[PDB]
């Protein structure tokens, strides 16, 4: 498992 | 071929899950040096995380591969690792080039939400080229990383509420900078928590899209300090 | 080097780059040393991942093309194109490779490779079909119809009806007839009749067919009773 | 809805 970063959209 | 056909061509390749594609028209797009429209920009994150992020699998696997690892056969590994290498730079540095030529530059004084988004950006590719560099190469990309994540950082704490997305978003991959490449866990926790705790209050302001993605994005700090922590 | 070769065809099939490990499959093939079955499934893996990622795309455009301002018709039009060009390129390659080697060194009594090879040729000439038009498509409908044909009658005189390569062949020339040729009645009755031949004796493979074999059956009756309905 | 053809690869 790794850290988990930012989704590359917003709604 | 005019601007919105490009556009509409980053939409088509979108749907037909051809991101090289996706990235080729927005990066058009962006080159034609009118702004992004939120959705267009989406377009461009999407695209390019799908790009870099499928080089960041590949090359994960070789490495991986490569640890675990005759001559002959060694050196088609390290060979091969270094091709994906050279794709995943290539992929970064045309979105930088994007960032510091064009999308940076033409956010004005108070487009404080867009300064904040694209630092960010220009923050992940450089973390991105961080994970594969070595050496003195790796010292610039973590550096120019970290200033980009900086900026950002400050100008999101100065103009934006807490709550917002871009700026939960920037917080949480600024924390995996310092966690992933820094290696300064204290530095990643500190943050991540901090980030987590000022938006709590007044979560229930938010629009409800914006609810719904501050509210993915903070699972993810927590995830990630629960992860930290462990 | 070869081994080298089919190495990279391994290691950029664990990194899920498949026109990387089509391109080394391809040199491997060129090579006109015959393949393994390791060899052989890594070249039928990385094609048809290949192919397959274009035919999906090509199904969506072709769809949105369909469910739809002369600038946006054309660009649609266009890409779709970009697309076709993209999947006739590939299937181009795969059929030279099987015409120009893979068929070819296939002595006598290699049935299993010439029917699994006769099939591959089958499946990258109905690709073509899909896509084709006018009399270009005649081409290639016939062409697909005639290897799946040579293959099927390989098949049948020297091949157990529960072989999973025979099995396959007759699902997919079943598609063929039902997709391509429109021909309902003709897709069911081969798709039902090697089903009933290979059920009975089911049992009677090794784990590794049998795993094979029960999958293709599956699917099998799953076009029949899609096809049925 | 579409028909489903063979995999590609054997065990
Ligand atoms: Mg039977
Ligand atoms: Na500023």
């Amino acid at each position: 498992v790794t850290s988990s970063s930012c989704p590359a959209d917003l709604t | 071929v005019d601007r919105e056909q490009l556009v509409q061509k980053a939409r088509l390749a979108e749907q037909a899950e051809r991101y090289d594609d996706m990235a080729a028209a927005m990066k058009n797009v962006t080159e034609l040096n009118e702004p992004l429209s939120n959705e267009e920009r989406n377009l461009l994150s999407v695209a390019y995380k799908n790009v870099v992020g499928a080089r960041r699998s590949s090359w994960r696997v070789i490495s991986s591969i490569e640890q675990k690892t005759n001559e002959k056969k060694i050196e088609m590994v390290r060979a091969y690792r270094e091709k994906i290498e050279k794709e995943l730079e290539a992929v970064c540095q045309d979105v930088l080039s994007l960032l510091d030529n064009y999308l940076i530059k033409n956010c004005s004084e108070t487009q404080y939400e867009s300064k904040v988004f694209y630092l960010k950006m220009k923050g992940d590719y450089y973390r991105y080229l961080a994970e594969v560099a070595t050496g003195e190469k790796r010292a610039t990309v973590v550096e120019s990383s970290e200033k980009a994540y900086s900026e950002a950082h400050e100008i999101s704490k100065e103009h934006m509420q807490p709550t917002h997305p871009i700026r939960l978003g920037l917080a949480l991959n600024y924390s995996v900078f310092y966690y992933e490449i820094q290696n300064a866990p204290e530095q990643a926790c500190h943050l991540a928590k901090t980030a987590f705790d000022d938006a709590i209050a007044e979560l229930d302001t938010l629009n409800e899209d914006s609810y719904k993605d501050s509210t993915l994005i903070m699972q993810l700090l927590r995830d990630n300090l629960t992860l930290w922590t462990s």
